């Protein structure tokens, strides 16, 4: 006699009301692999698209072009060692989300779907994402 | 139309895929065509990446709408950004390439 | 000779006015004991604490409902094997982000509103015929609703997606989506068409980021996370 | 006063949402009746959907069959203590009943020619007996019941039941020998509600927790049929327990018989498929009841099987493994669960272990509630009752495999038909007294505040070892009174009850001490009926009345015999009553009907021998 939208309605209704505790859950789930690969591909999207939007705002408002940048850090004759590790600290978020996008894109063909392929998939993912950025960073 | 919801999903791998594109295409043919191209594929792709997340994690109608439109904000400031720099300074290809040479 | 194994056990009285939610641990020989995790609920409860409530009946996995978070995961609590290791104390809770009705007892009405809104029944466009003849099938065309049917509407996988947690008043949750694409690849049904154009909104299926905890976590062996695959493939290729 | 009560009026009101309980429901308001559903149980958690076999139906898509034929096989399986005139409603419309099924959408098994797929089962055959091994057990692999029960529960969903789910049932309101509805506790909030109605359908499942090991869920009590016995109203042929022959060792977990109807075999310690010489023609596929002695004698004698040879094997590695996954998919994952063993290797441990209750509330073949006064029937106005909490009686003294899920939807329609033909939707409520159901109140709040010496957990194993060592597969004199004295004892220890849970709000120590009273109810008629009861007929086996006991002695020609008084021969139903105050346990007898719904359409079965 109550049909389903009306069943969701009384749901919240008495339950926001009530003084029922909500239980817990990402205090106390456990964790795996393929879980935390599934926030670090939206942490790394985040981070990227911020990237391009602080990129975007800083050639609309700094007063120099960037070629001057580039010499001013040129100059400055920083460490081979340090060079490295700014450039894998740039390419890996980048690294990480294009090889993770595949594997979303291969999902999206309904390829890949066996809990043990979901494993295999994101180990090479993360062995994928060192070579690339390790490589690109040696340049 | 009444399909709103599947085209834009459509919409979201196809743009994926054009970015994922993009990425060898900037190293083999760097050039003005690949930087528009990759400042039309950033905006959008981070646009709509973005909203999935507001659309996941905001609720309630007013702070939906105000979420919505800074973002919409952030985006069009993102993309002219983005299509200055192609224009007045070395582009998305050449920049990158400078900074690499440090 | 005793085989002390400890459990710390969510626990909360709503006829206790003010009543906090608390953990509870609980010492039980499990020498004197079942080998599955409800055997050592049944036996707390007739032993050791008669207050402590929880949902039990088929005790083999099939009725689905001592569905609890045992250990971090969320599982069958007659299926699910007691921890022999007597140096670590397991921890039960209930499912995960739901309004507890009392200790392990959450509130399912939402989960089960949801699977009514999809229509889990048989439709036919001339159903004037409704008890006359069987309906014929292939031996092909009945192997597609394997994996399928057999879910057993636990709810174990729907309160383990964090997209449900943050969106259960509108995303339907794996267990919900994965019995709405058993309906649309029986082939005796002819309303494939109206079950895909429900989900025409960015909530009911589209809020599924294919985070695969609800593959992990079926105590049938099931995989929701593909099926809901299979329903986004299908969203995009039918035509009106 | 203390407990708010909610009254609530309905045309109709159905207690329990099993398989009997959910077709019944949904066909009174498919009737246009404005019906309520209650049960303590979410409705797809009910002991329904743990069923495996299959469902009994002359489909005819093996081979050629015929619904007399599957008349016949449980008339005979029913050892001549069923009611024909039930028996033959039911197997008449079996394929009516299957077919109504498989159009709400149950995914049953397929064939080449894609109809219901069906498997032979213990105690079927064709040609009246006559022409060999039947396959009319109509199975979703071996989860029947699961899909039953979830395609019942999708089919409700389209009409305008009112369900109360999660409410426990105390007791009938009864005003003038007629049914005025039922009242029951609101587990979710603590409320009591009234439930007044013009009818009211019983389907609360069987009681198989009286026993120490079965296969039941903790929830099949037998709440409903307990309610009877607190009405005044007697229930009949209690003391006859079916003990299916493959009940996993230990946890008790249900093999399905269709293991056996696939190709599986029985061996002993010796490697023997002892079947063949207990059952030559029927060989592991015979009745329950015979296969299950044939198991007992096995394993009493010395060839048990295992480290303490208390049990034997159930052969299935010699089948081909397609078929093992294809068939028998279900007990594949329970054998490697509850025993660690793979069915493609090595064999399954099992032992009898109580499964299903034949006995219940006495009903007709329309599943209207009867009294039996001077020797006639009546019928209880206004109560109705259906599945294994009713006794139609189509299963007598033993019941055959897949005629249990048959029952429910059956005689689960019967009851919407029968409602549907006799009463009008809308017609005035029939009104009860302001205080109607005080007394289920004061013994709620009688057992929430027990301070006694004696849990409810401590009672309740005192009961089920008491059953399973005084009422097992062989039964005798001095046994069967030794544990009458001691129920009866611990039925008056239940004044001694000590709860602990004060609270209201889903007080499972409340819920299940109720559940106490109820398995004490239905375990004194069965073991007083037992001892009474001085013969052997279908599961009762008494070892100091080991022949059956008929109002002729159909071993020799009737030609010159002289007929045995109703009072002096067994066959016939066991009707018990119970003082709820002290405990006593009345006994008396009814005549078992013998004539069918069309004796030209349906030949009646006299008694005969019976072997398998
Ligand atoms: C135990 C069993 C039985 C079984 C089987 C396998 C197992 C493990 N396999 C079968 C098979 O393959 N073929 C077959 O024909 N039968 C098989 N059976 C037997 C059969 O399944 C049962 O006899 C039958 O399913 C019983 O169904 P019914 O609808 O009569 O009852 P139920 O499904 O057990 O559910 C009872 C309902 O009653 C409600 N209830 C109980 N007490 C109360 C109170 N106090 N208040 C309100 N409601 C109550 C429950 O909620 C439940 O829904
Ligand atoms: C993340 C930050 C950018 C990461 C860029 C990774 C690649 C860096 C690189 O090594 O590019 C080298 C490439 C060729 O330059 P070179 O090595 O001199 O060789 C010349 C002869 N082929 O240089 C090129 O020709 C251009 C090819 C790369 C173009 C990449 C364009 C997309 C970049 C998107 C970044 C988004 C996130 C930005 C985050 C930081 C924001 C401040
Ligand atoms: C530069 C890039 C930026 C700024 C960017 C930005 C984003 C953002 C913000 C998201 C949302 C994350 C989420 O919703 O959890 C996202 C998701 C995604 N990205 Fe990118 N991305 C970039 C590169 C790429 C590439 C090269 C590929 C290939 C790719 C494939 C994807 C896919 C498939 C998703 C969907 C994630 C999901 O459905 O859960 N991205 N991206
Ligand atoms: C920059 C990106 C970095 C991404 C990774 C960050 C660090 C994540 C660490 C989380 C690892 O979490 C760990 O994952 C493994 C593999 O899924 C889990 O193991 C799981 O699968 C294995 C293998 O089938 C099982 O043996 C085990 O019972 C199960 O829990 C483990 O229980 C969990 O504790
Ligand atoms: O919403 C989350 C993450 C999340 O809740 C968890 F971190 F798992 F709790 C995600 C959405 C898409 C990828 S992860
Ligand atoms: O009770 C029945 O009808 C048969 C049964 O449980 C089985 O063995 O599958
Ligand atoms: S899918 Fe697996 S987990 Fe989710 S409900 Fe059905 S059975 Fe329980
Ligand atoms: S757990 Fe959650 S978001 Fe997608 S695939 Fe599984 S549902
Ligand atoms: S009790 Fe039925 S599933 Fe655990
Ligand atoms: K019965
Ligand atoms: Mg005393």
């Amino acid at each position: 006699a109550t049909t389903a939208k009306e069943e969701m309605a009384r749901f919240w209704e008495k339950n926001t009301k009530s003084s029922r505790p909500l239980s817990p859950h990402i205090s106390i789930y456990k964790w795996s692999l393929p879980m935390a690969m599934s926030i670090t591909h939206r942490g790394t999207g985040v981070a990227l698209s911020l990237g391009v939007s602080l990129f975007s705002l800083a050639a609309l408002l700094l007063p120099e072009q960037f070629p001057h940048y580039v010499a001013v850090v040129k100059s400055l004759s920083l460490s081979p060692a340090l060079i490295y590790s700014a450039k894998f600290a740039l390419v890996f978020p980048l690294s990480y989300h294009t090889w993770n996008g595949i594997r979303h894109l291969v999902w999206d063909m309904g390829k890949g779907f066996k809990l043990s392929q979901v494993e295999q998939s994101g180990v090479v993912v993360l062995i994928l994402t060192l070579l690339s950025s390790a490589a690109i960073a040696a340049m | 139309s009444s399909k709103a919801a599947s085209l834009h999903w459509t919409s979201e791998r196809a743009v994926s895929a054009l970015l994922l594109g993009l990425l060898p295409a900037a190293y083999l043919y760097p050039g003005p065509a690949v930087d528009y191209s990759l400042a039309a594929a950033l905006t959008l792709h981070g646009h709509w990446g973005l909203g999935q997340v507001i659309t996941d994690y905001v609720h309630g109608d007013t702070p939906i709408k105000v979420a919505n439109t800074g973002l919409y904000v952030l985006s069009a400031i993102t993309f002219t950004g983005l299509c200055y720099f192609n224009y007045y300074d070395v582009g998305i290809c050449k920049a990158v390439a400078m900074l690499w040479s440090i | 000779t005793s085989r002390i194994k400890k459990f710390s056990i969510y626990r909360w009285d709503p006829d206790k006015p003010g009543d906090k939610p608390r953990m509870q641990t609980y010492e039980v020989d499990l020498n004197k004991c079942g080998p599955m995790v409800l055997d050592a609920l049944i036996k707390i409860k007739n032993e050791l604490d008669s207050t402590l409530t929880f949902r039990r009946s088929c005790r083999e996995g099939i009725c689905g409902s001592c569905a609890m978070n045992i250990a971090g995961g969320n599982t069958l609590a007659c299926t699910k094997k007691i921890d022999p290791d007597l140096s670590k104390t397991t921890k039960i809770y209930p499912l995960p982000h739901m309004y507890v009705v009392k200790d392990l007892v959450p509130d399912l009405s939402n989960f089960y509103a949801q699977y009514k809104s999809i229509e889990p029944y048989l439709k036919k466009k001339d159903e004037s015929k409704q008890g006359k003849e069987q309906y014929l099938q292939s031996i092909e065309d009945r192997q597609k609703l394997d994996g399928l049917y057999e879910c057993i509407l636990c709810a174990c996988c729907s309160t383990s997606c964090p997209s449900y947690w943050w969106n259960g008043d509108k995303y339907l949750g794996p267990a919900v989506l994965m019995q709405a694409y058993r309906w649309m690849i029986d082939s005796r049904d002819d309303y494939t068409e109206e079950r895909l154009a429900q989900l025409q909104d960015p909530f009911s299926l589209y809020r599924c980021h294919t985070i695969m905890n609800c593959t992990r976590t079926c105590p049938k062996g099931l995989n929701p996370g593909k099926a809901i695959a299979e329903i986004k493939k299908m969203m995009a290729t039918y035509k009106e | 006063t203390q407990y708010p009560v909610v009254d609530h009026e309905f045309d109709a009101v159905v207690v329990g949402a099993g398989g009997a309980g959910l077709r019944a429901a949904f066909g009174l308001s498919e009737a246009g009746f404005n019906t309520a559903c209650v049960t303590k149980l979410f409705p797809t958690r009910s002991h329904t959907v743990a069923a495996q076999g299959g469902i009994n139906a002359a489909l005819g898509n093996m081979e050629d069959d015929n619904w007399r034929w599957h008349f016949y096989d449980t008339v005979k399986g029913s050892d001549w203590l069923g009611d024909q005139d039930a028996i033959h409603y039911m197997t008449e419309q079996a394929p009516a009943a299957v077919i109504e099924l498989e159009n709400y959408g149950m995914p049953f098994s397929r064939t080449e020619e894609g109809k219901i797929y069906q498997r032979a089962f213990g105690g079927q055959s064709l040609q009246f007996g006559k022409g060999g091994q039947a396959h009319r057990c109509c199975c979703v692999a071996d989860r029947t019941g699961h899909s039953l029960l979830h395609t019942l529960y999708g089919r409700s969903l389209r009409y305008d039941t009112s369900y109360f789910v999660e409410y426990f049932a105390l007791d009938l309101l009864m005003e003038n020998g007629e049914c005025r509805g039922v009242i029951a506790l609101c587990i979710e909030d603590g409320t009591i509600h009234r439930f007044r109605a013009k009818n009211t359908v019983i389907a609360t499942g069987g009681y198989g927790r009286t026993y120490f090991s079965c296969t039941s869920a903790h929830t099949s009590t037998g709440d409903g049929t307990a309610m009877v016995t607190r009405a005044g109203l007697p229930c009949q042929d209690l003391e006859f327990v079916q003990f299916h022959p493959t009940g996993i060792y230990g946890a008790g977990c249900l093999i399905t018989e269709g293991c056996r109807g696939e190709g599986g075999i029985l061996i002993n310690s010796q490697g023997e498929r002892f079947m063949e010489r207990y059952a030559p023609v029927a060989k592991d596929l015979a009745s329950r009841d015979v296969v299950s002695r044939s198991m007992t004698i096995e394993i009493r004698e010395g060839r048990g099987c295992g480290p303490e040879k208390d049990h034997v094997y159930l052969q299935l590695h010699h089948l081909p493994p397609q078929q093992l996954a294809t068939r028998l998919p279900g007990i594949s994952e329970t054998a490697m669960i509850f025993a660690g063993v793979d069915v493609t290797k090595e064999p399954i441990p099992v032992l009898p272990t109580v499964h299903y209750n034949m006995g219940g509330i006495p009903t007709n073949y329309k599943g209207q509630v009867i009294t039996h006064v001077n020797g006639e029937d009546k019928v209880v106005p206004g109560l109705y009752a259906c599945g294994e909490a009713a006794s139609a009686s189509v299963h007598g003294a033993n019941r055959l495999g897949a005629n249990s899920l048959l029952d429910l939807v059956v005689f689960g329609r019967a009851c919407a038909l029968t409602i549907a033909e006799t009463c009008k939707p809308g017609e005035p409520v029939p009104s009860i007294k302001p205080n109607a159901g005080e007394e289920s109140v004061a013994n709620l709040d009688k057992l929430r505040f027990a301070d006694g010496t004696i849990r409810t957990s401590e009672a309740r194993l005192n009961m089920q070892k008491t059953m399973q060592s005084h009422a097992a597969v062989f039964r005798t004199g001095s046994i069967l009174q030794e544990g009458c004295e001691k129920l009866s004892q611990i039925y008056r220890d239940l004044a001694h009850l000590k709860t602990f849970d004060r609270g209201i709000v889903w007080n499972t120590d409340l819920v299940e001490t109720l559940e106490l009273q109820n398995l004490m109810l239905c375990a004194l008629q069965t073991i007083y009926g037992a001892e009474a009861r001085k013969e052997s007929r279908g599961a009762h086996a008494r070892e100091d009345y080991k022949l059956r006991i008929d109002e002729f002695d159909y071993s020799k020609p009737l030609q010159g015999q002289q007929k045995r008084p109703f009072e002096e021969h067994w066959r016939k139903h066991t009707l018990s009553y119970v003082d709820v105050k002290s405990g006593k346990v009345t006994l008396k007898y009814r005549p078992v009907i013998d004539r069918t719904l069309n004796e030209e359409d349906c030949s009646s079965v006299p008694p005969a021998i019976r072997s398998y």
